[PDB]
């Protein structure tokens, strides 16, 4: 059993969805260092099957300016997958994409 | 392009940080540990302190939404440095734990 903080991480992410920072919490949770993901996008670790769900909650964060995920299964860097939720929010000077991200599941394999 | 100098902190909504991202040495010029428990209007201009005391005390009650702020921000080097601080407030509904803010700090400028 966790509590709440130490099951969440902020990431911040570029408009191309490429991640530009990300809490050091992610490694306990999830495996990655935080350095490791940067210039990659987020659309690498989202399980195929929540791919296009993603796409359009993407899409809904840029029209928008706010999103809330639903559940979503993140690809963890041993194999496997965690269920998490995000709050998605774009920052204007569009500068960024901040997103807290609440882990739901131990990693399922 | 060049890209923005920023960093990220959180804040209890008495805006005291309780964490720093380590882009604020670039940025401002502290470490994190100088900042951190410290409240922001400690860094602030006097002319803008109670701006940013308003603002942290309005964001709390704009739904999650988005709020900014331009500020005097003053740097390791004590120079002021213009900063716009977009700041919003995350609660998680799993619980009935108290909000925090989340802000993003960039060195801006004041001019057109
Ligand atoms: O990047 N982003 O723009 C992300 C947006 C998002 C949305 F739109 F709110 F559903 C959910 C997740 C997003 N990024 N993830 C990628 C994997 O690690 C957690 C953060």
């Amino acid at each position: 059993f966790k509590g709440l903080d130490s099951k969440t991480f902020l990431s911040e992410h570029s408009m191309d969805m490429k991640f530009t920072y990300c809490d050091d919490r992610i490694t306990e949770l999830i495996g990655y260092h935080p350095e490791e993901l940067l210039g990659r996008s987020a659309y690498e670790f989202y399980h195929a099957l929540d791919s296009e769900n993603m796409t359009k909650s993407h899409q809904n964060l840029c029209t928008k300016g706010q999103v809330v995920s639903g559940q979503y299964r993140m690809l963890a860097k041993h194999g496997g997958y965690v269920w998490l939720e995000t709050q998605g929010t774009v920052i204007y000077n569009p500068q960024c994409i901040m997103c807290v991200n609440y882990v739901l599941s131990e990693i399922e394999k | 392009v060049c890209q923005p100098t920023r960093f990220i902190s959180r804040h209890n909504i008495e805006g005291i940080f309780t964490f720093v991202d380590h882009r604020c040495v670039a940025t401002v010029g502290y470490q994190p540990q100088e900042l951190l428990g410290k409240n922001i209007v400690e860094f602030c201009h006097p002319e803008d302190q109670q701006l940013l005391r308003d603002s942290f005390q309005q964001v709390v009650k704009l739904k999650g939404q988005v709020l900014s702020v331009m500020f005097r921000f003053r740097s390791k080097n004590q120079e002021w440095l213009w900063m716009r601080t977009s700041s919003f407030t995350f609660q998680n509904p799993y619980s009935d734990e108290i909000e925090y803010i989340i802000c993003t700090n960039t060195n801006v400028k004041n001019s057109s």
